[PDB]
Protein backbone atom coordinates (compact mmCIF):
# COMPACT_ATOMS: atom_id res chain seq x y z
CA UNK A 1 0.00 0.00 0.00
CA UNK A 2 2.25 2.65 1.10
CA UNK A 3 1.15 5.40 3.41
CA UNK A 4 4.05 7.13 3.58
CA UNK A 5 7.32 8.33 2.06
CA UNK A 6 10.13 5.98 2.10
CA UNK A 7 13.81 6.71 2.59
CA UNK A 8 15.92 3.85 4.32
CA UNK A 9 13.50 1.07 3.01
CA UNK A 10 14.42 -0.28 6.40
CA UNK A 11 11.98 -2.49 8.17
CA UNK A 12 11.69 0.25 10.82
CA UNK A 13 9.67 2.34 8.20
CA UNK A 14 8.59 -0.84 6.99
CA UNK A 15 6.54 -1.08 10.67
CA UNK A 16 4.86 2.66 9.92
CA UNK A 17 3.33 1.32 6.87
CA UNK A 18 1.91 -1.93 8.34
CA UNK A 19 0.58 0.14 11.71
CA UNK A 20 -0.61 2.93 9.13
CA UNK A 21 -2.14 0.23 7.14
CA UNK A 22 -4.29 -1.01 10.26
CA UNK A 23 -4.91 2.51 11.54
CA UNK A 24 -6.46 3.70 8.02
CA UNK A 25 -9.06 0.61 8.26
CA UNK A 26 -9.91 1.39 12.16
CA UNK A 27 -10.63 4.79 10.86
CA UNK A 28 -13.40 3.65 8.26
CA UNK A 29 -15.18 1.03 10.56
CA UNK A 30 -14.91 4.51 13.69
CA UNK A 31 -16.77 6.26 10.81
CA UNK A 32 -19.77 4.25 10.19
CA UNK A 33 -19.30 3.77 14.02
CA UNK A 34 -19.80 7.51 14.02
CA UNK A 35 -22.41 7.63 11.22
CA UNK A 36 -24.85 4.83 12.94
CA UNK A 37 -24.21 6.72 16.54
CA UNK A 38 -25.30 9.87 14.80
CA UNK A 39 -28.62 8.18 12.92
CA UNK A 40 -29.52 6.64 16.00
CA UNK A 41 -29.57 9.27 18.51
CA UNK A 42 -31.48 11.53 16.02
CA UNK A 43 -34.30 8.94 15.82
CA UNK A 44 -34.39 8.20 19.46
CA UNK A 45 -34.43 11.95 20.17
CA UNK A 46 -37.63 12.10 17.77
CA UNK A 47 -38.76 9.28 19.66
CA UNK A 48 -38.07 10.50 22.83
CA UNK A 49 -40.54 13.65 21.31
CA UNK A 50 -43.16 11.30 20.84
CA UNK A 51 -42.58 9.82 24.27
CA UNK A 52 -43.04 12.58 25.30
CA UNK A 53 -46.15 13.91 23.71
CA UNK A 54 -48.08 10.57 25.14
CA UNK A 55 -46.71 11.56 28.06
CA UNK A 56 -48.67 14.39 28.46
CA UNK A 57 -52.03 13.25 27.11
CA UNK A 58 -51.71 10.62 29.77
CA UNK A 59 -50.61 12.72 32.53
CA UNK A 60 -53.34 14.81 31.51
CA UNK A 61 -56.07 12.64 31.71
CA UNK A 62 -54.93 11.10 34.54
CA UNK A 63 -54.79 14.28 36.24
CA UNK A 64 -58.70 14.81 35.09
CA UNK A 65 -59.79 11.03 36.17
CA UNK A 66 -57.86 12.19 39.08
CA UNK A 67 -60.36 15.42 39.82
CA UNK A 68 -63.71 13.27 39.49
CA UNK A 69 -62.44 10.74 40.73
CA UNK A 70 -61.57 12.98 44.00
CA UNK A 71 -64.67 14.63 44.00
CA UNK A 72 -66.63 11.34 44.05
CA UNK A 73 -64.70 10.92 47.53
CA UNK A 74 -66.00 13.77 49.46
CA UNK B 1 23.01 14.84 -0.14
CA UNK B 2 20.81 14.05 2.80
CA UNK B 3 17.83 15.83 1.57
CA UNK B 4 16.58 12.83 2.92
CA UNK B 5 16.61 13.90 6.05
CA UNK B 6 14.22 16.92 4.27
CA UNK B 7 12.07 14.23 3.70
CA UNK B 8 12.29 12.42 6.78
CA UNK B 9 11.15 15.30 8.84
CA UNK B 10 8.59 15.92 6.73
CA UNK B 11 6.91 12.31 6.92
CA UNK B 12 7.41 12.80 10.99
CA UNK B 13 5.76 16.12 10.80
CA UNK B 14 3.14 14.19 8.97
CA UNK B 15 2.77 11.39 11.03
CA UNK B 16 2.68 12.86 14.69
CA UNK B 17 0.00 15.29 12.89
CA UNK B 18 -2.01 12.42 12.40
CA UNK B 19 -1.51 11.24 15.85
CA UNK B 20 -2.93 14.33 17.57
CA UNK B 21 -5.89 13.82 15.40
CA UNK B 22 -6.10 10.50 16.08
CA UNK B 23 -5.73 12.12 19.69
CA UNK B 24 -9.34 14.27 19.33
CA UNK B 25 -10.99 11.64 17.69
CA UNK B 26 -9.79 9.52 20.22
CA UNK B 27 -11.23 11.46 23.08
CA UNK B 28 -14.46 12.21 21.23
CA UNK B 29 -15.03 8.46 21.42
CA UNK B 30 -14.58 8.98 25.15
CA UNK B 31 -16.62 11.41 26.19
CA UNK B 32 -19.79 9.92 23.89
CA UNK B 33 -18.98 6.88 25.71
CA UNK B 34 -19.13 8.41 28.90
CA UNK B 35 -22.03 10.46 27.94
CA UNK B 36 -24.81 8.11 26.85
CA UNK B 37 -23.52 5.38 29.62
CA UNK B 38 -24.68 8.46 31.74
CA UNK B 39 -27.59 8.66 30.12
CA UNK B 40 -28.79 5.29 30.41
CA UNK B 41 -28.66 6.28 34.20
CA UNK B 42 -31.73 8.92 33.28
CA UNK B 43 -33.58 6.16 31.11
CA UNK B 44 -33.72 3.54 33.74
CA UNK B 45 -34.75 5.75 35.65
CA UNK B 46 -37.61 7.14 33.28
CA UNK B 47 -38.29 3.11 32.67
CA UNK B 48 -39.08 2.00 36.14
CA UNK B 49 -41.18 5.81 36.73
CA UNK B 50 -43.12 4.29 33.98
CA UNK B 51 -43.01 1.01 34.59
CA UNK B 52 -44.25 2.43 38.09
CA UNK B 53 -47.27 4.39 36.59
CA UNK B 54 -48.31 1.89 34.30
CA UNK B 55 -48.58 -0.60 37.32
CA UNK B 56 -50.73 2.25 39.44
CA UNK B 57 -53.38 2.75 35.94
CA UNK B 58 -53.84 -0.77 35.87
CA UNK B 59 -54.88 -1.03 39.54
CA UNK B 60 -56.66 2.23 39.03
CA UNK B 61 -58.72 0.70 36.56
CA UNK B 62 -59.66 -2.37 37.65
CA UNK B 63 -60.50 -0.86 41.39
CA UNK B 64 -62.55 1.93 39.32
CA UNK B 65 -64.24 -1.16 38.18
CA UNK B 66 -64.80 -3.20 41.20
CA UNK B 67 -66.68 0.51 42.59
CA UNK B 68 -68.92 0.48 39.26
CA UNK B 69 -69.41 -2.84 39.97
CA UNK B 70 -70.21 -2.71 43.79
CA UNK B 71 -73.04 -0.36 43.02
CA UNK B 72 -76.10 -2.74 43.10
CA UNK C 1 11.40 7.34 -3.87
CA UNK C 2 8.15 6.78 -6.12
CA UNK C 3 6.25 6.60 -2.77
CA UNK C 4 4.87 9.18 -0.94
CA UNK C 5 2.96 10.16 1.89
CA UNK C 6 -0.23 10.32 0.20
CA UNK C 7 -2.59 8.18 2.01
CA UNK C 8 -1.33 9.24 5.40
CA UNK C 9 -2.53 12.45 4.31
CA UNK C 10 -5.91 10.80 3.17
CA UNK C 11 -6.13 8.57 6.73
CA UNK C 12 -5.04 12.01 7.91
CA UNK C 13 -8.04 13.59 6.03
CA UNK C 14 -10.76 11.01 7.40
CA UNK C 15 -9.88 11.21 10.43
CA UNK C 16 -10.77 14.71 10.45
CA UNK C 17 -13.65 13.99 8.98
CA UNK C 18 -15.48 11.36 11.27
CA UNK C 19 -13.66 14.14 14.10
CA UNK C 20 -15.90 16.24 12.49
CA UNK C 21 -19.19 13.57 12.41
CA UNK C 22 -18.41 13.37 15.85
CA UNK C 23 -18.28 16.76 17.01
CA UNK C 24 -21.84 16.75 15.44
CA UNK C 25 -22.69 13.39 17.69
CA UNK C 26 -21.97 15.35 20.40
CA UNK C 27 -24.40 18.35 19.75
CA UNK C 28 -26.70 15.49 19.15
CA UNK C 29 -26.34 13.77 22.38
CA UNK C 30 -26.26 16.97 24.17
CA UNK C 31 -29.63 17.52 22.81
CA UNK C 32 -30.31 14.42 23.88
CA UNK C 33 -29.39 14.91 27.19
CA UNK C 34 -32.06 17.77 27.35
CA UNK C 35 -34.89 16.05 26.36
CA UNK C 36 -34.50 12.46 28.33
CA UNK C 37 -34.07 14.95 31.16
CA UNK C 38 -37.45 16.09 30.35
CA UNK C 39 -39.12 13.08 29.52
CA UNK C 40 -37.21 11.96 33.64
CA UNK C 41 -39.55 14.98 34.56
CA UNK C 42 -42.30 14.17 32.48
CA UNK C 43 -42.04 10.20 33.72
CA UNK C 44 -41.60 11.65 36.90
CA UNK C 45 -44.51 13.76 37.06
CA UNK C 46 -46.47 10.77 35.31
CA UNK C 47 -45.65 8.72 38.19
CA UNK C 48 -46.65 11.03 40.53
CA UNK C 49 -49.88 11.80 38.86
CA UNK C 50 -50.92 7.77 38.61
CA UNK C 51 -49.70 7.66 42.22
CA UNK C 52 -52.58 9.77 43.33
CA UNK C 53 -55.15 8.09 40.95
CA UNK C 54 -54.08 4.73 42.45
CA UNK C 55 -55.04 6.25 45.55
CA UNK C 56 -58.56 8.16 44.84
CA UNK C 57 -59.05 4.85 43.02
CA UNK C 58 -58.28 2.59 45.75
CA UNK C 59 -60.64 4.81 48.29
CA UNK C 60 -62.99 4.95 45.89
CA UNK C 61 -63.04 1.30 45.48
CA UNK C 62 -63.17 1.20 49.74
CA UNK C 63 -66.45 3.42 49.85
CA UNK C 64 -68.78 1.62 47.52
CA UNK C 65 -67.45 -1.76 48.96
CA UNK C 66 -68.47 -0.15 52.16
CA UNK C 67 -71.98 1.43 51.04
CA UNK C 68 -72.56 -1.86 50.30
CA UNK C 69 -71.86 -3.61 53.25
CA UNK D 1 31.68 18.29 8.06
CA UNK D 2 31.98 14.81 7.38
CA UNK D 3 30.72 15.61 11.32
CA UNK D 4 27.83 17.07 10.25
CA UNK D 5 26.66 14.60 7.76
CA UNK D 6 26.88 12.58 10.88
CA UNK D 7 24.77 14.81 12.87
CA UNK D 8 22.05 14.34 10.18
CA UNK D 9 22.09 10.62 10.18
CA UNK D 10 21.89 10.68 13.85
CA UNK D 11 18.83 13.32 14.02
CA UNK D 12 16.83 11.43 10.77
CA UNK D 13 17.49 8.13 12.60
CA UNK D 14 16.19 9.54 15.29
CA UNK D 15 13.50 11.32 13.86
CA UNK D 16 12.23 7.67 12.43
CA UNK D 17 12.21 6.33 15.93
CA UNK D 18 9.87 8.89 17.22
CA UNK D 19 7.72 8.78 14.05
CA UNK D 20 8.04 4.70 14.48
CA UNK D 21 6.68 5.19 18.74
CA UNK D 22 4.18 7.95 17.01
CA UNK D 23 2.64 4.88 14.74
CA UNK D 24 2.57 2.82 17.75
CA UNK D 25 0.40 4.61 19.61
CA UNK D 26 -2.02 5.94 17.19
CA UNK D 27 -2.91 2.23 17.06
CA UNK D 28 -3.71 1.65 20.45
CA UNK D 29 -5.29 5.18 20.46
CA UNK D 30 -7.25 4.22 17.51
CA UNK D 31 -8.19 0.64 18.97
CA UNK D 32 -9.35 2.32 22.51
CA UNK D 33 -12.01 4.20 20.41
CA UNK D 34 -13.20 1.55 18.18
CA UNK D 35 -13.97 -0.31 21.88
CA UNK D 36 -15.89 3.13 23.13
CA UNK D 37 -17.99 3.30 20.02
CA UNK D 38 -18.69 -0.48 19.65
CA UNK D 39 -19.67 0.27 23.99
CA UNK D 40 -21.32 3.34 22.77
CA UNK D 41 -23.71 1.35 19.64
CA UNK D 42 -24.29 -1.40 22.48
CA UNK D 43 -25.30 0.99 25.17
CA UNK D 44 -27.31 3.53 22.39
CA UNK D 45 -28.97 -0.47 21.65
CA UNK D 46 -30.10 -1.31 24.91
CA UNK D 47 -31.34 2.01 25.71
CA UNK D 48 -33.12 2.18 22.59
CA UNK D 49 -34.89 -0.70 23.56
CA UNK D 50 -36.09 0.66 27.11
CA UNK D 51 -36.89 3.82 25.19
CA UNK D 52 -39.47 1.21 23.32
CA UNK D 53 -41.04 0.11 26.22
CA UNK D 54 -41.22 3.19 27.71
CA UNK D 55 -43.29 4.17 24.77
CA UNK D 56 -45.43 1.01 24.60
CA UNK D 57 -46.22 1.54 28.34
CA UNK D 58 -47.13 4.75 27.79
CA UNK D 59 -49.88 3.35 24.61
CA UNK D 60 -50.85 1.41 27.54
CA UNK D 61 -51.42 4.50 30.09
CA UNK D 62 -53.28 5.77 27.31
CA UNK D 63 -55.59 2.72 26.74
CA UNK D 64 -55.91 1.86 29.93
CA UNK D 65 -57.42 5.15 30.85
CA UNK D 66 -59.56 4.52 28.51
CA UNK D 67 -61.94 1.90 30.97
CA UNK D 68 -61.01 4.32 33.86
CA UNK D 69 -62.73 7.06 32.23
CA UNK D 70 -65.33 4.75 31.60
CA UNK D 71 -65.66 3.06 35.20
CA UNK D 72 -65.23 6.82 36.90
CA UNK D 73 -68.35 8.03 34.11
CA UNK D 74 -70.56 4.60 35.25
CA UNK D 75 -70.02 5.83 39.20
CA UNK D 76 -71.72 9.31 38.71
CA UNK D 77 -74.52 6.75 36.94
SR1 LIG E 1 -12.21 15.65 26.74
SR1 LIG F 1 -40.38 11.17 42.08
SR1 LIG G 1 -50.51 6.63 45.68
SR1 LIG H 1 -9.71 -6.99 16.65
SR1 LIG I 1 -35.05 2.28 17.84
Amino acid sequence: GGFIRRVTNDARENEMDENLEQVSGIIGNLRHMALDMGNEIDTQNRQIDRIMEKADSNKTRIDEANQRATKMLG
Amino acid sequence: SKQALSEIETRHSEIIKLENSIRELHDMFMDMAMLVESQGEMIDRIEYNVEHAVDYVERAVSDTKKAVKYQS
Amino acid sequence: NLTSNRRLQQTQAQVDEVVDIMRVNVDKVLERDQKLSELDDRADALQAGASQFETSAAKLKRKYWWKNL
Amino acid sequence: MRNELEEMQRRADQLADESLESTRRMLQLVEESKDAGIRTLVMLDEQGEQLDRVEEGMNHINQDMKEAEKNLKDLGK
